[PDB]
């Protein structure tokens, strides 16, 4: 006799990364990289009209 | 809290420009500082 056992193969999903940039909601923001935002402690924008 | 103030000299170079005129002060509180001025005040110089 021969009897075996099979491995039918693998699937992994690859989780795709999105970034924000692209994408609908990222027109509805001004979106900027401040690295020294750990040591504001207050920030303001002014607006005169 | 006795919230900051506007920092007259910033103004004169601004960073952008507000697109909607509307008249302001309806929206009164989303601002922690909202002064209104008519004609000019004292208190810009």
């Amino acid at each position: 006799d021969v009897e075996f056992d099979a491995l039918l193969g693998s699937y992994c999903n690859t989780l795709s990364l999105v970034r924000f940039l692209e994408l609908g909601l990222s027109v509805a923001c001004v979106c900027t990289k401040f690295p020294e935002l750990a040591y504001m402690n207050e920030g303001r924008v002014q607006f005169e009209v | 809290r006795d919230p900051p103030g506007y920092r007259y000299a910033a103004a004169m170079v601004p960073t952008g420009s507000i697109l909607s005129t509307i008249e302001v002060a309806s929206h009164r509180r989303l601002f922690d500082f909202f002064a209104r001025v008519r004609s000019d005040e004292n208190s810009l110089y």
